């Protein structure tokens, strides 16, 4: 019962130049799909009934979660770059991306569907003009979901290394939605005021980007056989199938932060509501400064399973910890400028809503759950980044929600000051992986012990 | 004069039988052999044998996991033999 965590420290022996550092440019360049949302969101502000978002909100709900499902092709793609079928990774390149439509259409048509029951039992709203309005650029932004799928699909295909155009695309995609949103919000001759003609706009940009895959192919080698990609040979294709226990189970994980959904937005508005809501200065600016940091895994997880297919075994599972703590360094450095600082209402231009007169009770998450969980899941992120581990991080969240019930109402059942109060067992459900996570990493870690089977070879 | 094949990698197996996967970078005017015993050397000796790029390949796993001591023999130009390498991790 003393330490059923065997080799604490050693994920180490003297790696320092591990130089997982392209893994930046997987969110330098994903720094690029905030550095969007923002204009759109601080454009459609020349309409005050732009709360567009509300849409461009729970649009990402279905984008972000299949995104989980297409996030999941990240291992696949490396743990076959340890080979040499850049094109049977290809086949399945292909194969995905044809995934890629497939979901992103049936997941689109959820939206392209469903979405008008916005208004059901305990429910409705009613300023039209504003997003019933939007309503139907819910649609518009909507109908991309489809195209974004195989344009990330695109970063799948980055796995491998070259992780130099997904920056580019990016950085010549922010080129663009201001252009295209401005003359497709209003500014015509010809395409007028669909006015939020953000998501009309935004979506235009995706089918961009996802043709900023087609135009690299041209780069290097193949990786094209998108002739007629196809599914059959049992029941139903794998490569496809196989995608499946990856996929599902990191949108089902993705389905953490969506019911950090439910609570991140539930009690902020018991009889005291002012800022209790304004906690998205708080956890909106958490998000933001937590993709620099999170994302890495989800670019260490490269690095990893594909240094499991060029055989390197642990001389790799023994970096999923020299990144997990090279990031561990940012972990605390910037949880250090963040409860360290408050200036969420930069007096320059202006703001996007976020306004003056409000306490930072909010600094204190900005400890809480900032440098412990900075990590907490770059440990999947690398746990499936090198394996098929998701099956029980599905799993592993079946705390990390159901662990939150009374951590849900604990600001609201309080001691305290307890404005993270039920950041209770969510930021103690959020240091249950620095065990129940990182603690399987050194146990999986070590079956590269198991399928290590032959230390050293002659020489 | 020279070495071996030369990695030592069985992965594992499907209990009964086993992964193999060595190295073999390339062939070469080649052929290989693997030696299938276990390590008393009473249960006799067998012969499974390839050519291609082909230690990366796997056995015919017959009982249950008893210790397993298994040969891969390198072969070239001259019709003679590169050097051997072996290893024995069983299940
Ligand atoms: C996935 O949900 C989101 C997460 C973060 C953000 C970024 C927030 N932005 C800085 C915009 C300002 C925040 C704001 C809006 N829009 C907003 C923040 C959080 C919200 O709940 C999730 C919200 O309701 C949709 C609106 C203000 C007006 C209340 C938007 C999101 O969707 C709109």
């Amino acid at each position: 019962l003393d330490r059923f965590s065997f080799s604490v420290f050693l994920k180490e022996i003297r790696l320092l130049t591990a130089l997982a550092l392209p893994m930046l440019l997987a969110q330098v360049a994903q720094v690029g799909i905030g550095f969007v949302d923002t204009v759109m969101a601080g454009g459609a502000g020349k309409e005050d009934l732009a709360a567009v978002a509300l849409g461009s909100s729970a649009f990402a709900t279905v984008y972000i979660t299949f995104m989980g499902i297409m996030a999941a092709l990240n291992p696949m793609i490396a743990q076959l770059y340890g080979a040499g079928k850049t094109g049977e990774a290809g086949e399945t390149g292909r194969q995905g991306i044809w995934f890629g439509l497939i979901l992103g259409i049936f997941g689109m048509i959820l939206m392209w569907a469903a979405i008008t029951p916005f208004r059901n039992w305990l429910t409705l709203s009613d300023y039209v003009e504003g997003t019933m309005a939007q309503y139907m650029l819910f649609t518009s932004l909507a109908m991309p979901a489809a195209m974004v799928h195989r344009a990330l699909h695109a970063y799948a295909s980055s796995l491998n290394r070259p992780r130099l155009i997904m920056l580019v695309s990016f950085a010549a995609f922010v080129l663009n939605v201001p252009l295209n949103y401005i003359f497709v919000y209003g500014k015509f001759g010809m395409p007028a005021l669909g006015g939020a003609g953000c998501g009309v706009a935004t979506m235009a940009v995706f089918w961009f980007s996802a043709l900023a895959l087609w135009i690299y192919i041209a780069k290097e080698k193949f990786f094209r056989p998108f002739g007629l990609t196809a599914k059959f040979g049992k029941p139903d294709w794998a490569v496809f199938k196989q995608i499946w226990k990856i996929g599902a189970p990191i949108g089902l994980s993705y389905f953490l932060e969506a019911s950090a959904f439910s609570f991140i937005v539930f009690l902020i508005a018991p009889f005291g509501e002012d800022y209790v809501a304004a906690q998205q200065v708080g956890i909106s600016l958490s998000g933001i400064l937590y993709m620099i940091p999170q994302s890495v895994g989800s670019a260490g997880t490269v690095r990893i399973g594909f240094s499991l297919g060029r055989r390197e075994f642990s001389r790799a599972r023994y970096i999923s910890g020299v990144s997990l703590v090279s990031g561990w360094v940012l972990a605390v450095i910037t949880v250090l400028s963040l409860v360290l600082f408050r200036s969420p209402l930069a007096s320059m231009y202006n703001d996007d809503p976020a306004v003056l007169s409000i306490a930072s009770t909010v600094l204190l998450f900005a400890g809480l759950f900032q440098p412990a969980d900075f990590t907490q899941c770059i440990a999947s992120y690398a746990l499936r980044g090198y394996k098929v581990t998701k099956v029980p991080m599905f799993i592993h969240a079946a705390a990390f929600w159901g662990c939150g019930l009374l951590p849900g109402y604990l600001l609201a059942y309080r001691f305290d000051m307890g404005i993270y109060g039920f950041w209770t067992a969510l930021i103690a459900s959020l240091t249950i992986a620095a065990v129940a996570l990182v603690w399987c990493l050194e146990k999986y870690s070590m079956e590269l012990v198991k399928s290590h089977k032959a230390v050293s070879s002659g020489l | 004069v020279s070495s071996v094949p030369t990695k030592l990698e069985v992965v594992a197996a499907t209990p009964t039988s086993l992964l193999i996967s060595w190295d073999a970078r390339g062939e070469y005017v080649v052929y290989y052999r693997i030696t299938y015993g276990e390590t008393g050397g009473n249960s006799p000796v067998q012969e499974f044998t390839v050519p291609g790029s082909s230690s990366t390949a796997t056995i015919s796993g017959l009982s249950p996991g008893v210790d397993y001591t298994i040969t891969v023999y390198a072969r070239s130009y001259y019709w003679g033999w590169y050097s051997p390498i072996s290893i024995n991790y069983r299940t």
